[PDB]
């Protein structure tokens, strides 16, 4: 998944 | 450290040459020798500071799952120790790193940050820091890691819904990878879906009091939410 | 060196699994162990080698060229020492790469390797090299580095025409990084057209005698070939 | 230009  | 005999602004300067030039080693070492000249930093310098430890340790990262996947496959013909010694080596590296990030984290940002910007940003730094450690704990210790990381993400998220708006782009980051730390390293995938969701549609319904630019900050990271939501519904 | 107390065996399959997880620092450290051991290299090890340092070497030029052309615009306001002050440190850490390998090449791979195969790849790393130190040269001495990386290529030359297929991928890479040298740092277009040109021609003109997988091999080699001369002509 |  995706993260900042 | 090594940092001491350089001018703050040219550390700041040199870190901005590195990150244009890709090479975040550098970029984090000339901020890490920026911080602790131990004057706070402003927002652009909190960034330079964040993006440059976030390559590093992706980079390590990513060589970690290599090779732990090599290593799982290898633990299903006998190899030797080799697989395990360098996974090892790797992951050793990337708690240094983490371990760097932590303290300054600690030694001082944290305790001098009053303002909602700086005080979220450093806290999620924290939680980000400790939720790598965790990626690779295994001893007894895993848990007071996640631990850790759950409660620094929870001081800035309940920092973040008192003092930003849904949009601000550090609350919407915090939330995107607190929510990520629940599915991935607490086993709390309907707690993860449940954040990504509220935050998205909180977001959504702020973005009429935006600017053309804002709004596109916003609704970039709101698509990595929409993102995550997708690979897990 | 510290990779003394480690199997030749063990640092030959480190370099492979950091290879996988691109870690070329690791990679090359490695190698560098291994060559220390000082047994020759095989094919296989010797390709491992130079992976290692020209993707080592390749992200210092990359970063090098981006902070020489930032110093270049900074020469035509005022930012002080700090642009010179790091290009200077990225050139000396490639210098010192540069260094290192060409003195594995010189302690001891190219006077124990015979064959022509061994020969040609390490009078043909040695070229590069010097190459890539002439490429950040700009005392007295970017003449003899010119002439050390032309000397080194010339040799090698020499040797692959008289014992290499014209098809042969190491004579091909050769060829191709002599050509670059000639319009690069030599200041010889012509030269370097000449050669990729005769080169390519002969190539083509040997294919008929290859296996499917060697023509696959050649063909690739040949097409940089092909594109260099269509930047040049 | 490219080289190997
Ligand atoms: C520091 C390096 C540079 C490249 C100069 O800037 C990084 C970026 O810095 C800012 O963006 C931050 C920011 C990021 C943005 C989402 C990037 O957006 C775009 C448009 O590229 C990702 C970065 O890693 C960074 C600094 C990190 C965070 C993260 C920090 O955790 C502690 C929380 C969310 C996010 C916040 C802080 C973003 O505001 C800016 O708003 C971005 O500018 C634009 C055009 O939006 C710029 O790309
Ligand atoms: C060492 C690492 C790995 C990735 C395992 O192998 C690198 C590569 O090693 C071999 O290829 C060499 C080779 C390269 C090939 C052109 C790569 O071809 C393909 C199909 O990917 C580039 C590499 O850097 C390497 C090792 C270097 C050289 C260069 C050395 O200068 C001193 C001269 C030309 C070229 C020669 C030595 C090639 O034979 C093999 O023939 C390649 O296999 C195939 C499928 O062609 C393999 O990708
Ligand atoms: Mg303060
Ligand atoms: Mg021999």
């Amino acid at each position: 998944p995706s993260s900042w | 450290g090594a940092m001491g005999s350089m001018e703050r602004a040219s550390l700041i300067q040199k870190a901005k040459l590195a990150e244009q030039a890709e090479r975040y080693e550098d970029m984090a070492a000339f901020m890490k020798g920026a911080v602790e000249k131990g004057e706070e930093l402003s927002c652009e310098e909190r960034n330079l500071l964040s993006v440059a430890y976030k390559n590093v340790v992706g980079g390590q990262r990513a060589a970690w799952r290599v090779l732990s996947s090599i290593e799982q496959k290898s633990n299903e013909e006998e190899k030797g120790p080799e697989v395990r010694e360098y996974r090892e080596k790797v992951e050793t590296e990337l708690q240094g790193v983490c371990d760097t990030v932590l303290g300054l984290l600690d030694s001082h940002l944290i305790k001098e940050a009053g303002d909602a910007e700086s005080r979220v940003f450093y806290l999620k730094m924290k939680g980000d820091y400790y939720r790598y450690l965790a990626e690779v704990a295994t001893g007894d210790d895993k848990k007071r890691i996640i631990d850790s990381a759950r409660s620094a993400y929870q001081e800035a998220m309940d920092i973040s819904k008192k003092e930003m708006p849904p949009t601000n782009p550090i609350r919407l980051g915090l939330a995107l990878n607190f929510s990520v730390f629940h599915y991935e390293i607490a086993n709390s995938p309907e707690e993860a879906i449940s954040l990504a969701k509220t935050t998205f549609d909180e977001a959504m319904a702020d973005l009429h009091t935006l600017s053309e630019d804002s709004y596109k900050d916003s609704t970039l990271i709101m698509q990595l939410l929409r993102d995550n939501l997708t690979l897990w519904t």
